[PDB]
RNA sequence: CCAUCUAAGGCUAAAUACCGGCACGAGACCGAUAGUCAACAAGUACCGUAAGGGAAAGUUGAAAAGAACUUUGAAGAGAG
RNA sequence: CGGCGGCGAUGUCGGCUACCCACCCGACCCGUCUUGAAACACGGACCAAGGAGUCUAACACGUGCGCGAGUCGGGGGCUACGAAAGCCGCCGUGGCGCAAUGAAGGUGAAGGCCGGCGGCGCGCCGCCGGCCGAGGUGGGAUCCCGAGGCCUUCCAGUCCGCCGAGGGCGCACCACCGGCCCGUCUCGCCCGCCGCGCCGGGGAGGUGGAGCACGAGCGCACGUGUUAGGACCCGAA
RNA sequence: GUCGUCCGACCUGGGUAUAGGGGCGAAAGACUAAUCGAACCAUCUAGUAGCUGGUUCCCUCCAAAGUUUCCCUCAGGAUA
RNA sequence: GCCUAGUGGGCCACUUUUGGUAAGCAGAACUGGCGCUGCGGGAUGAACCGAACGCCGGGUUAAGGCGCCCGAUGCCGACG
RNA sequence: GCAGUCGGCAGAGCGAGAAAGAGAGUGGCGCGGACGCUACGCCGCGACGAGUAGGAGGGCCGCUGCGGUGAGCCUUGAAGCCUAGGGCGCGGGC
RNA sequence: AGGUAGCCAAAUGCCUCGUCAUCUAAUUAGUGACGCGCAUGAAUGGAUGAACGAGAUUCCCACUGUCCCUACCUACUAUCCAGCGAAACCACAGCCAAGGGAACGGGCUUGGCGGAAUCAGCGGGGAAAGAAGACCCUGUUGAGCUUGACUCUAGUCUGG
RNA sequence: UGGAGCAGAAGGGCAAAAGCUCGCUUGAUCUUGAUUUUCAGUACGAAUACAGACCGUGAAAGCGGGGCCUCACGAUCCUU
RNA sequence: CCACUAAUAGGGAACGUGAGCUGGGUUUAGACCGUCGUGAGACAGGUUAGUUUUACCCUACUGAUGAUGUGUUGUUGCCA
């Protein structure tokens, strides 16, 4: 009693009727592989961010003012054109009255 | 059935192309691979070390490690039904700098540069890039000349 | 054969267990015949309590249950010495003996 | 109610849900657990990873009311006395801070989860935990030990 | 004929309540002209979450909507959920809350109403805003159940760290083969 | 060291069990191919040397008022 | 249609269907196993009645109800239908849940700021006090504020409602980063006392865990699925 | 019908003895109540079956697989 | 995201293709079919060509056809 | 989409290409008006409809028995059964 | 130990219808020999051999319907009638040729064609009936028997 | 230009080498995790980059945690 | 192979034809020999003994009555 022994012959139609997706790629991948002394090193950097905290407000409040000051110390046709704006419910409104106020 | 080895069918994969054998040329070593950056993942068979899987050859993927002679590196590899991201490590001989990106890097520069100028100037310039239009109607010249007359060859048994 | 997550079970029915089943369709019933016999009892002896005799402050073993206290089956024979009651007229005038606890304390 | 079930739907179809290729055999794979190592070996290691083999040391006769501690954290201590047991101690002024026996209430040891709120307090319990004494410490207060 | 696939015609989202509650089913009727008479996507909101099961509506405990109602910028405001307020015994202090819900449990009750604050029924808030003005809506935590945790890789899998079906838990029950470098393998 | 009992002799109700038996009561049960094998001359008739095996079979009508008398036929069976 | 016609009481009108018959076209006998059945595959002469996924237990998930950090009297007890229902709380014993981890001994789930003092050589490496205090990033249903504006002769001029550039707080949830707990490993300096010990406690960095990180469970009912039971029904040698 | 034997290891009635992994056998695995390479009866027992057969109302909506890996696996499961 | 039935005997054809003298043979790749599916056409027909189906009226087509069976040339059809 | 059946307590609008108010104040005779709405209902648009194994939904489909209900039916005739009668429903069936 | 005495194409010889003789018109048969004996052989008994045999073969005489080559007669049937009166079997049924088709049709396609109800015969067909193929294979189904199979055990030997 | 050798089958790879000859050695050591390969995206085996020790070797850069790569191997229970 | 003869051609029809026969040979159970096997037993190796069932159904076939029509009947006929 032999058999059949291997095919591919359906797969194609099976990987496709929900689709072959692409994995899910979404932004701060997971960190699992990288070099463990780059990550304890990346680990102590996190642990002393908040070591320079005032040095970040105080540049913060004072980039604020040098630019917050620095922006307000120096400061087709005759025909289709006219109809287009003349039916213009809101642009042509006092001159659709005209034809009115002409028309009486 | 076949066997499941390694290097199974990478005969003339993993060799050398021809005249192109023996000392690896070294500005293969010295080029600077970021995380993030996108490469091509191809094996030289003079490095036996740090050897990418044959159906990794000829893929392209991103880089999310990097150590002193290798990179890990995230590869799309289709498993049946499914796309996996592969976290694989290879070394720097097996991968080379993707082109890819970079003339999409270089059209940013030129769209970026095409914004912030000529919106001082006030008109409008074109970034989303068309495809190749039909072409345009035109003049075609026969400037004394008559088109010249061709006629199918008589059937002359070559050989 | 398992189907996908789930738990391994070990049911103990291996065995001809059809024929010892014990159902309580007699449940109210017992209880029903029960409480006629507490009340019988109660009727028989008359001025006695119907519960039954005094029994004693007992503390549980066994660190679980040593802060708490309960009845014990009778009270001891130093305990009834002590309180100068005889060990044979104690369960006449309706005091539990046990002869088999010590004291310790 | 037999009336809900999927066997009224059944009647009239030929293999009762149960197909016409592969039927509704006895017990075609072994009965119970047969075959964990052999041919289910696939989903005992998918699912229940540990299943067979042997671990740690055999106890012959366990009481386990000889190892029984019901713990408490600190979040729920206050749980265990009254709410006017907390509103009088902040209330008052001389300093009685109140007392909360777990073992009163039904546990043996305090662990100390929560966070405790800010007014003295003496616990008595069997065992402590360390971050418990600690934070009854940073609180003000005493642990007593009882048995 | 036409080559459409209808596999995924029918959506499988609620129409109604699959509660035959009379008074859910009234709220329902309430929050059905609710939801279409007005221009405001709370009412929707509202609408779809009455017609959930009991998982889909998880209860809200008193701490995380004292957490979520303390957050700068949500003052005088009323705390919407469509499932329980349960008690938590791990709060000293309980703020000033106007809260509406299905049903607040009844120490809960008595905590909010002893703070001073005010429990709202969903007829009550649709007279008070009839758009959910001044409104924060709240869920509990929709994984807080116990499955979730079965749920996700299989344990057995490398970095699977789903809680597997045992009958009892102890030394000899799931954790010898699979599970120890010493007893063949490790995942 | 400590703890706990005092074996190799004996009796003892109650709570507990009860598909046999005596007498009952009940039922979201079954309704004569069902329900016990057995609604009835049922562990009967019948079978096997034996150990054993083992049925079928309820219903006129309210009341037998169960058709006197006449006639054909030897009668069964008819017609009145 | 604000257009008409004809036929009518014992021989005619209508009745798609319903009984029989006629004709044209179509049309091989069902069930089953099978790649493939009208098969020279098997079962079926006909009719009536009977005749096959049930019940119990466990688990999983989903859904409904009640109560909810609890929940549950199922066992016991008190007071015709009713062997029911009601009650008990100093009957919650107990189960499951609120805590995990380790083989076990065992242990067991945030911290920072300020005042005082190259001891060392916690400027670094503990304790006295006070204060603030349960993480962050991105997305995120809802919701909040509002530069302006939604005409009826026209300027104001107020209130209400609506819309809105933009900016916010951000539910649940997801992804990532930190943090905490138990096992184990590595490094390293201290802190404690009734007994200063082969004592006890702490830190930094990884790593194993079915964890924590402001609960979600319990009981009941329904449905499916997998089992142990005669186990959908009939069948061996 | 034709045949073997028909004074002897002959034929035959009744009584008696041996009983089921046992008896008895001038031996064919023959006979042991039409049953024998292990009788018959009842029970365990509704023994188990990856194997055949069957599996009972209507309408509506959706809609496959015969492929991967592991298995004393190849007429079967687990897994995707 | 959970739960999950059925399946885990396949077969046929263009093109590629291995063994075999070859096979309505055995074995693969790609895609489409048949199985699971009626309909028009190939006289007939699992798979070929056209085309996929709720119950109907009008119209029109595809692939096939248009002496008669048998709808359609019963055209004063073209050139051999 | 429809709770807007908003009626001498009246004023009968909201299909219209273009974000929003048929807003309100103050200075400069005859007694009338279809239907609807078991909201688990009703109405409107558009696209679609093959199906084995298998899954799900709706059954004013059917049987038996129980709990409620129909001031139900029934010896002036119940169940059952027969029928070239009348019909209904896509059908189960009535 | 290397098969001795004997015997043989035997009931034992593949090649093989062995070679020679004899038997016949003609003999793969028979008998007598021959022995290189696939693979004869001595109480796993060898060789012989009267008498006996419902034992297996060959030839001859005699006799005959065994046959050439069939025919006729008799009894009881069959046949018909009176009385009596079953069973097997049965999807529906029943005329063919070719085609295609699960590769041998009663039905389908295309043709040939087709006429009530019946009797005696008949054995071509119904892949006729009879009995879930006994041959073959599969089953993680058995049973009878054997032993150098695995694991035991009655008995028995031996020691304490 | 490798037409030699690199332990072997074959293929790939290799020339101041990966071959041959010396010198010194024991990275063929201890310990976490991650990954590839077969894959169900499970184990084993094999392999790959890291990291933490402690070493070898070289003037040093470096290189080494077995063999230039593709093969050379083994769960639970038990024993040691 | 003998003999005759004009010649002593080859085939098919489920390798036509067993409810037509026969049963010599294959191919059950009895038994002998050789070879093989420790053995039970095996042998496209010899040898001997070994139950051949049913038609009355439908068709086909062979005969036998008849059947529709000419009004009924009979005689004589014709030949598709
Ligand atoms: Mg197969
Ligand atoms: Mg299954
Ligand atoms: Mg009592
Ligand atoms: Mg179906
Ligand atoms: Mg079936
Ligand atoms: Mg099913
Ligand atoms: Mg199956
Ligand atoms: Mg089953
Ligand atoms: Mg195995
Ligand atoms: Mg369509
Ligand atoms: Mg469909
Ligand atoms: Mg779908
Ligand atoms: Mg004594
Ligand atoms: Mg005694
Ligand atoms: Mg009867
Ligand atoms: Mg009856
Ligand atoms: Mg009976
Ligand atoms: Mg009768
Ligand atoms: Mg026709
Ligand atoms: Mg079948
Ligand atoms: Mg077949
Ligand atoms: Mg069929
Ligand atoms: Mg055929
Ligand atoms: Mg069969
Ligand atoms: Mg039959
Ligand atoms: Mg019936
Ligand atoms: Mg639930
Ligand atoms: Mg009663
Ligand atoms: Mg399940
Ligand atoms: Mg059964
Ligand atoms: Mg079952
Ligand atoms: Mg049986
Ligand atoms: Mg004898
Ligand atoms: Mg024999
Ligand atoms: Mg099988
Ligand atoms: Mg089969
Ligand atoms: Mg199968
Ligand atoms: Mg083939
Ligand atoms: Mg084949
Ligand atoms: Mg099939
Ligand atoms: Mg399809
Ligand atoms: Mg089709
Ligand atoms: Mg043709
Ligand atoms: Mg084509
Ligand atoms: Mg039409
Ligand atoms: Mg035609
Ligand atoms: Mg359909
Ligand atoms: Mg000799
Ligand atoms: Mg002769
Ligand atoms: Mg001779
Ligand atoms: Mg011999
Ligand atoms: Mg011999
Ligand atoms: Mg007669
Ligand atoms: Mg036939
Ligand atoms: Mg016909
Ligand atoms: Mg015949
Ligand atoms: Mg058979
Ligand atoms: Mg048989
Ligand atoms: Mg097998
Ligand atoms: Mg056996
Ligand atoms: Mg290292
Ligand atoms: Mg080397
Ligand atoms: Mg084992
Ligand atoms: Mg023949
Ligand atoms: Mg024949
Ligand atoms: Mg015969
Ligand atoms: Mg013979
Ligand atoms: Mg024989
Ligand atoms: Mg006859």
């Amino acid at each position: 009693a032999k058999s059949k022994n291997h095919t591919t012959h359906n797969q194609s139609r099976k990987w496709h009727r929900n689709g072959i997706k692409k994995p899910r790629s979404q932004r701060y991948e997971s960190l699992k592989g990288v070099d463990p002394k780059f990550l304890r090193n990346m680990r102590f950097a996190k642990k002393h961010n908040k070591k320079g905290l005032k040095k970040m407000q105080a540049n913060n409040a004072k980039a604020m003012a040098a630019r917050a000051e620095a922006i307000k110390a120096l400061v087709v046709s005759r025909k289709l054109h006219r109809l287009a704006y003349i039916a213009h419910p809101k642009l042509g409104r006092r001159a659709r009255a005209r034809i009115a106020r002409g028309l009486r | 059935t076949n066997t499941k080895g390694k290097r199974r069918g990478t005969r003339y994969m993993f060799s050398r192309p021809f005249r192109k054998h023996g000392v690896v040329p070294l500005a293969t070593y010295m080029r600077i691979y970021k995380k993030g950056d996108i490469v091509d993942i191809k094996g030289m068979g003079t490095v036996q070390k740090g050897m990418p899987h044959k159906c990794y050859h000829g893929k392209t993927g991103r880089v999310y490690n990097v150590t002193q002679h290798a990179v890990g590196i995230v590869v799309n590899k289709q498993v049946k039904g499914k796309i996996l991201a592969k976290r694989i490590n290879v070394r720097i001989e097996h991968i080379k700098h993707s082109k890819s990106r970079d003339s999409f890097l270089k059209r940013v520069k030129e769209n970026d540069q095409k914004k912030k100028e000529a919106k001082e100037k006030g008109t409008w310039v074109q970034l989303k890039r068309q495809p190749a239009p039909p072409r345009e109607a035109h003049f075609v010249r026969t400037n004394g000349k008559e088109p010249e007359l061709l006629e199918p060859i008589p059937y002359e048994f070559m050989a | 054969a398992p189907s996908r997550n789930g738990m391994i079970l070990k049911p103990h029915f291996h065995k001809d267990w059809q024929r010892r089943v014990a159902t309580w369709f007699n449940q109210p019933a017992r209880k029903i015949r029960r409480r006629k016999a507490r009340q019988a009892r109660a009727r028989r002896i008359a001025p006695r309590p119907a519960a039954g005799p005094i029994r004693p402050i007992v503390r549980c073993p066994t660190v679980r249950y040593h802060t708490k206290v309960r009845a014990g089956r009778g009270f001891s024979l130093e305990e009834l010495r002590v309180a100068g009651i005889h060990k044979k007229v104690a369960r006449t005038i309706g005091i539990s003996v046990d002869p088999r606890r010590r004291n310790k304390s | 109610p037999s009336r809900l079930r999927k066997t009224r739907k059944l009647r009239g179809h030929v293999s009762h849900g149960h197909g016409r290729i592969g039927k509704h055999r006895k017990h075609p794979g072994g009965r119970g657990n047969a075959g964990g190592m052999h041919h289910h070996r696939i989903n005992f290691d998918k699912y229940h990873p540990g299943y067979f083999g042997k671990v740690g040391m055999r106890h012959y006769h366990l009481k386990r009311n000889q190892s029984f501690c019901p713990t408490v954290n600190l979040d729920k201590l206050w749980t265990l006395v009254s709410e006017q047991t907390r509103v009088n101690a902040a209330k008052n002024k001389t300093g009685a801070a109140p007392i909360i026996d777990v073992v009163r209430s039904g546990y043996y040891k305090v662990l100390g989860k929560g966070k405790l709120p800010k007014q003295p307090v003496i616990v008595k319990a069997k065992f402590f935990s360390r971050r418990a004494e600690e934070k009854i410490k940073g609180v003000g207060g005493a642990c007593v030990l009882v048995a | 004929g036409v080559d459409i696939r209808h596999n995924k015609d029918r959506k499988v989202r609620r129409k109604e309540p699959k509660s035959q509650d009379i008074y859910l089913r009234l709220l329902v009727k309430l929050y059905r002209f609710l939801a279409r008479r007005t221009n405001s996507t709370f009412n929707q909101v509202v609408l779809k979450r009455l017609f959930m099961s009991r998982t889909n509506r998880p209860p809200l405990s008193l701490s995380r909507m004292i957490r979520k109602m303390k957050l700068p910028g949500r003052e005088n405001k009323t705390a919407v959920v469509v499932g329980t307020v349960t008690d938590d015994v791990r709060v000293q202090e309980v703020p000033k809350l106007k809260v509406c819900a299905l049903r607040v449990t009844s120490r809960a009750r008595s905590r909010i109403l002893k703070a001073g604050g005010k429990i709202l029924t969903f007829d009550q808030l649709a007279l008070d805003s009839p758009k959910g003005r001044g409104t924060v809506l709240l869920s509990g935590p929709r994984k807080g159940r116990e499955v979730y945790r079965h749920f996700g890789k299989a344990p057995g899998t490398p970095h699977s760290h789903t809680k597997p079906y045992v009958r009892s838990k102890g030394r000899k029950f799931e954790r010898a083969r699979g599970r120890r470098a010493s007893r063949g393998y490790k995942n």
